[PDB]
């Protein structure tokens, strides 16, 4: 043929079958061994998550949501997301004592359901209803979106104390129970305003720490609506919105670490 | 083109001197006039030699910059820049990916062009070398009045004087001649004076002394002659232009390399565009389907084995330079181990090139001489009377003298004014008897009649030294016969004897026995004057016989030759054992040709050419069947009748080959002859006769001490201190370096399967991609380079030297053995661990292997700053990336770390790492190294900006370990299996 | 620890990159022995 004889070209395959198996067989063989050394609860290294991101619902074609207010499909694409996120904080989805639990109507202290273990069965979370967030179709005009901390398991986010001076210098100060988010732009040409659990601009730290979705599936993180009724008119504002505590840091190349980057503009 | 210039030429020798004016329009005494020496000159040019048209140094570096990888290379800097173009159009990326690697990538195929370049040398000056032997200004006779002029404004028809020491302007008909010897070496290779005259004496011009040729010198004497050709037109102008113009051609080594570059360039457009395609039928944007298909490029090209090869061809280059052994071309490193067949030079190659004295009969006895430069061989003689009798003749008859100042150097190694005879027993005696200048002044001469033509030998008569009798001792030499004539007594032991009947017929036997043995024979004998016929102021008339010259006391013979050199024998021997045939091609006549070729082993005891068996049989040449002859003696005046058909089978019937008399246009058709039965053939000379031979051959190796400029413009090897074993030594480390090679390519090529591997799951999978463009280089270029370039220092697994030359046609530098091991084995393995570890780090990290499938989508997702892991966390764009650059990290090492069990079993194709050991100290160093610059481009900080790698965590080093045992136990089974069978199934599919 | 388990979350990749470069460097050393017994 084009190498060998049929005797040979068979010979070359029974090999390769039998090499390759072998060789799947042993991969595979590494692979049991490495989940062998893995919790089911638990990820082995938390270092690369560390400081928590904050996410919106708007997604940003570049860090950025322009649209058109005397337009109607304009910002359909933003509502499109903004529905999704806000979709699953819904009431038929908290039904019965089984597994949520009515907590604090106004921001508390966190809540230990013991440990990562299977010792019992799904952990409780607090139920949290999108009633919460006054306000907010959603904003054909000036919008009103929808800021997010991300999940780390065992992460017990805490607040900044008023020892010193503080940017929302001690306004509102829930210092001992509430994570504040505080969004900006000079350049004040906006009109900032907060929705959230207990009307504060914050997390309440009774949803935390979060167990994984192993231990507590169906469990509902805090969200913290914000609305941006500004009386200017097109132009691109660049409002970066940030959080601010203990364990929450950033960097200037991961531009979500513990912030946002909006580039609104209603062009219209 | 050159096929004319391949032929003997045609010659004017038989005309008269009247005749040849006639022809050019000349005068015999006056010369030409001043106008028509002008009108010549305007006529048929200058009397220079004008070099070839060659290839600018430009075109010849850019020539190396589209083969194959270089070609894939440029195709992926430009689709580096394509794909940025169609960004900065789009949506602005203010990155600089697509931009800098088309810089990086567009720089390593430069860079690489410099290799390349460096490899294919040609440092050629043939015509140059030719044109220094022009002289500035020759003598002329024009309107009656001789006249120096610039030896170009000679032209053909002019009167023309040269005298001893000056070059021969131009070919010359010699019309005039007195005591006139000329160094004809150029044409022939053999420096004895030859006589110049007016008479022809040969039909063949290169044998008559009516021509005198350009390229040659006068040694003695003057001489007169009309110029026949002039520049190109000369005999040796021609020989010039034949041999700078011949084309160089490809050597085995460089058709080697070509050929894989089409296999691995092929498996690369194959796959390249075999998952181009694969990819848009998967719904990939032509954006994305191009990115692709730079890191498909990227991966298959071996961006760094073209330099590798270099570097190990240079490092054996530099272990020969050591040995006195000059590469002159890169390539020629290998070549001499391709060959199979050396057609060699006599004269300064095989030979000293000195007439040294071989035997001697004395006592009725044969005596053997030692004829080695270093010595190395024993006495013969010492105590015998006639010994000292017979010393004292060699020293006394002869009126050699070495030159001054020599006292440094050693006795045959010492410049001598005299004929090459007298020499040659100069240096005889004053070896076994010490200084000879002292025997000439205890022995006065007062008295001697030198050399003659007629008499046919030299006289001399001495005060003999010995105090209780300061008589008069006569001696002389001669030719043999001549002076067994003039005996009467022979001394035999001490005492005399009369010359009985008896001794005659030894005598006969010694001479004929001597003579076969290829060797130039005189006669010695002394006679002691009686005391009181000749008183101690009696006066000798050298004019006339005042003295008599019958009735002498005949001492002893002796022999001499132009010898071998003392490692010629053994050399030949090991050439023909390593299964090299070896032809001699002399331009020295055949007799003598014949008589070496049995010394050194050209031709082995027993065999016998068409003549011997004609003679011993005591048959017509035409009874004899030719098969029964493996040996034969070509001369060259026959060679000229003869077709090349004619001479394939000439090469083909016979197996100990001796080529005489040849011309240098006759050696390189013997060359070419060899060539043409697809045999890579190296040629070994020293003299400008061999240069177009030099040329032609795959390798030509030049003598340094005894070399000529020309012939070492036209080699690829110098031997600096003409060290003929350097040769074997050569074809070792030619083979050596073969096989070291393929070890080194193997070991580059198979880290491509794990650089190829991921690109393709990343596009079946949708998985994060494992491996980034830029990792890649880091091996190519980075750790794999020490480890790959440190294979060159492989001792070899077996006696190279015991097996037969390559087949160049069937035993290739890279085959489809070491693909299907390198890729299909070894390779494979590699990408596995590779996974492995990338799958350890998402894992470890949140991402579950099982939820990886699909993902890349989200992942890759800018705007996304929240995809969900296995566990239920969120994370940010820049987050995951860093864990997944972190995985290119990681993948990285892990080859890194296959490649050390690699780097370990590529050391042997055979033997097992237990039997060849470690004993590679730069292989060693190569492992430290490569593991200190991957911890280093991990672990630096600001690495993970330029380079994109990051710190790894100490349990990340260990996760391929698994997999680099199983490649080392793999391999090590697999040859256990070919050495306890070499039958062939393990070795017929991956005996690389 | 409880809700002061800061350490979870925390990597010493300063210390790693100290000891990496010091493994690089000496194992960079080492070769340059092997290598030097001879040249
Ligand atoms: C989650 O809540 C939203 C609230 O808008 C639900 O949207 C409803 O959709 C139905 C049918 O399309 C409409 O008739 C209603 O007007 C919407 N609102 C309400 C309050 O009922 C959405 O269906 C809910 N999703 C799930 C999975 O239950
Ligand atoms: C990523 C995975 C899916 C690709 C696997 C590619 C496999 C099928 C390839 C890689 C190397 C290949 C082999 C390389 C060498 C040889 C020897 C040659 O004389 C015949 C073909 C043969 C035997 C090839 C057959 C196919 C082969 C085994
Ligand atoms: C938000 O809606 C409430 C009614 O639910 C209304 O009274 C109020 O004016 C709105 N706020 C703004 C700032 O438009
Ligand atoms: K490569
Ligand atoms: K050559
Ligand atoms: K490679
Ligand atoms: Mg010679």
């Amino acid at each position: 043929f084009l190498g060998r004889t049929g005797s040979s070209w068979f010979k070359i395959f029974l090999f390769y079958l039998i090499f390759y198996g072998c060789l799947a067989g042993i991969f595979i063989g590494t692979i049991q061994v490495l989940l062998l050394t893995l919790s089911d609860f638990e990820p082995k290294y938390q270092d690369r998550v560390a400081p928590p991101g904050l996410s919106h619902a708007p997604y940003a074609i570049k860090t950025e949501i322009s649209f058109s207010i005397s337009n109607p499909k304009s910002y359909e694409s933003f509502v499109k997301s903004m529905h999704k996120l806000m979709d699953l904080y819904n009431e038929s989805s908290q039904a019965g004592n089984s597994p949520f639990e009515d907590c604090s109507d106004t921001p508390a202290d966190y809540i230990k359901r013991g440990d990562l273990d299977d010792s019992q069965g799904q952990k409780k979370a607090c139920r949290f209803s999108r009633m919460w967030l006054k306000n907010c179709g959603y904003a054909e005009g000036k919008p009103c979106v929808v800021a997010k901390l991300n999940r780390i398991i065992g992460f017990y986010p805490k607040p900044l104390k008023n020892t010193t001076d503080l940017p929302e210098e001690l306004q509102a100060n829930y210092n001992q129970y509430v994570l504040p988010l505080r969004c900006a732009a000079r350049e004040k040409i906006g009109s900032i305003e907060y929705f959230g659990l207990g009307g504060y601009a914050g997390f309440p730290l009774q949803y935390y720490p979060y167990y994984g979705k192993r231990l507590q599936k169906k469990y509902l993180q805090p969200l913290l609506a914000i609305q941006f009724t500004n009386l200017t008119q097109n132009m691109e504002l660049r409002i970066e919105c940030k959080v601010y505590g203990e364990n929450i840091d950033y960097s200037e190349k991961d531009r979500f670490r513990g912030r946002f980057e909006v580039k609104i503009e209603v062009k219209s | 083109l050159d096929e004319l210039k391949k032929e003997v030429s045609m010659d004017d020798h038989k005309l008269s001197l009247d005749e040849l004016h006639n022809k050019y329009g000349t005068d015999l005494t006056r010369g030409l006039t001043n106008a028509r020496a002008k009108e010549i000159l305007a006529r048929d040019g200058p009397n220079s030699l004008t070099p070839p048209p060659t290839t600018p140094e430009w075109i010849k570096f850019c020539r190396q910059l589209f083969g194959g990888f270089s070609i894939l290379l440029w195709i992926g800097a430009i689709l580096c820049f394509l794909a940025y173009g169609i960004q900065a159009a789009t949506e602005d990326e203010p990155a600089n990916d697509n931009l800098y690697l088309g810089v990086v990538l567009s720089t390593v195929v430069i860079v690489t062009g410099c290799f390349s370049y460096y490899q294919e040398a040609k440092s050629s000056r043939i015509m140059d070398s030719f044109k220094n032997m022009v002289p500035q200004q020759a003598l002329v006779i024009r309107d009656g009045e001789k006249s120096t002029i610039n030896a170009e404004f000679v032209v053909a028809g002019d009167l023309v004087e040269v005298k001893g020491g000056d070059r021969i302007p131009a070919d010359l008909r010699i019309i005039s001649a007195h005591g006139c010897k000329v160094d004809n070496s150029s044409l022939t290779g053999e420096s004895e004076p030859q006589t110049r005259s007016p008479e022809f004496s040969s039909e063949n011009p290169l044998e008559t002394r009516n021509i005198a040729f350009f390229s040659t010198n006068c040694v003695e004497g003057t001489a007169r002659g009309v110029v026949v050709y002039t520049g190109d037109r000369t005999v040796m102008g021609r020989i010039a232009t034949l041999a700078s113009g011949l084309e160089v051609g490809r050597t085995p080594i460089a058709i080697e390399i070509e050929h894989f570059i089409h296999i691995i360039t092929g498996v690369a457009v194959f796959l390249g565009v075999s998952f181009f395609i694969l990819s848009l039928i998967l719904g990939y944007s032509w954006l994305e389907a191009v990115i692709f298909l730079i890191g498909i490029i990227v991966a298959n090209v071996p961006e760094g084995l073209l330099a590798t090869v270099t570097v190990c061809l240079t490092l054996t280059a530099k272990r020969m330079a050591r040995k006195n052994c000059l590469v002159k071309n890169l390539e020629a490193v290998e070549t001499l181990g391709s060959t199979s067949t050396i057609c060699s030079d006599k004269t300064g190659t095989l030979t000293q090139n000195r007439m040294t004295v071989a035997h001697m009969w004395f006592d009725n006895q044969i005596h053997e001489a030692d004829t080695t430069e270093n010595q190395s061989g024993a006495a013969f003689d010492k105590t015998s009377a006639t010994w000292s009798a017979l010393s004292r003749i060699a020293a006394l008859c002869n009126r050699a003298v070495f030159q001054a100042g020599q006292d440094n150097v050693p006795i045959l190694k010492r410049s001598v004014a005299g004929d090459a005879s007298e020499s040659a027993l100069l240096k005889c005696i004053e070896l076994c008897c010490g200084s000879v200048q002292g025997m000439r002044d205890r022995n006065p001469k007062i008295v001697e009649i030198p050399f003659n033509s007629t008499n046919k030998y030299q006289l001399s008569i001495h005060e003999n030294e010995k105090s209780s009798e300061s008589r008069y001792l006569l001696v002389m030499k001669g030719a043999p016969e001549r002076i067994l004539d003039r005996c009467s007594t022979i001394l035999l032991n001490g005492a005399e004897e009369p010359l009985k009947e008896d001794m005659k017929e030894a005598f006969q036997n010694a001479y004929l026995e001597l003579g076969g043995l290829g060797e130039r024979v005189l006669g010695f004998c002394h006679f002691a004057l009686p005391e009181d016929k000749y008183n101690e102021g009696y006066p000798f008339d050298a004019d006339e016989p005042n003295f008599p010259t019958t009735d002498l006391c005949f001492v002893g013979l002796m022999a001499m030759i132009d010898p071998p050199r003392a490692a010629v024998p053994d050399a030949v021997g090991k050439c023909r054992s390593a299964g090299i045939k070896v032809i001699m091609v002399t331009g020295d006549h055949p007799i003598t040709a014949k008589a070496i070729a049995k010394g050194v082993g050209i031709i082995s005891e027993g065999n016998e050419t068409i003549e011997d068996i004609a003679a011993r049989l005591n048959i017509p040449i035409g009874q004899v069947n030719p098969r029964d002859a493996k040996a034969c003696v070509v001369h060259g005046s026959d060679l000229k009748d003869l077709s090349t058909e004619v001479l394939d089978d000439i090469l083909h019937y016979h197996t100990e080959i001796v080529f005489a008399r040849t011309s240098p246009q006759q050696k390189l058709i013997i060359v070419e002859g060899c060539q043409r039965q697809g045999a890579i053939v190296a040629v070994t000379g020293d003299g400008v006769n061999d240069s177009p031979a030099l040329k032609k051959a795959d390798i030509g190796v030049a003598m340094g001490i005894s070399g000529s400029d020309v012939s070492k413009q036209a080699a690829d090897m110098i031997l600096l201190d003409d060290n003929f074993a350097s040769i074997v030594t050569g074809v070792e480390e030619g083979r050596l370096i073969f096989d070291n090679l393929k070890k080194s390519i193997a070991y580059t090529l198979t880290s491509n399967i794990p650089e190829i591997t991921p690109f393709l799951v990343f596009i079946i999978g949708n998985v994060p991609l494992p491996l980034g463009t830029v990792t890649i280089l880091c091996i190519d270029l980075g750790t794999d380079m020490v480890p790959a370039i440190s294979l060159a220092y492989e001792q070899a697994e077996s006696d190279i030297m015991k097996r037969q030359p390559r087949n160049p046609k069937t035993d290739k530098l890279v085959n489809e053995r070491l693909i299907s091991m390198a890729y299909g084995q070894i390779g494979m393995i590699q990408a596995l661990g590779g996974f492995f570890s990338y799958f350890v780090i998402l894992a470890e990290n949140g991402f579950l292997p099982m939820d990886l499938i699909g993902k890349r989508v989200r992942w890759d997702d800018r705007w996304i700053s929240d995809v969900e892991d296995s566990f239920g966390q969120q994370w940010t764009y820049e987050q995951r990336k860093i864990v997944e650059f972190t995985c290119h990290t990681s993948f990285f090492i892990s080859i890194v770390v296959v490649q050390w069990a690699d780097l370990i079993i590529c050391k042997t194709r055979r033997n097992s790492i237990f039997q060849q050991g470690m004993k590679n100290k730069i292989l060693i160093f190569g492992l430290f190294e490569e593991t200190a610059l991957a911890a280093f481009l991990s672990y630096c900080p600001g690495t993970d900006v330029a380079l994109r790698m990051y710190p790894l965590k100490p349990s990340w080093w260990f996760c391929a370990f698994p997999y680099s045992l199983i490649i080392f136990l793999y391999d090590e089974m697999r040859r256990f299996i070919i050495r306890r069978s070499p039958g062939g199934w393990v070795e017929q599919e991956t005996y690389y | 620890e409880g809700p002061d388990n800061d350490e979870r979350f925390t990597y010493d990749y300063y210390r790693l990159r100290v000891v990496g470069l010091i493994v690089a460097a000496v194992l960079c050393v080492i070769g340059i022995i092997i290598l030097l017994a001879g040249k």
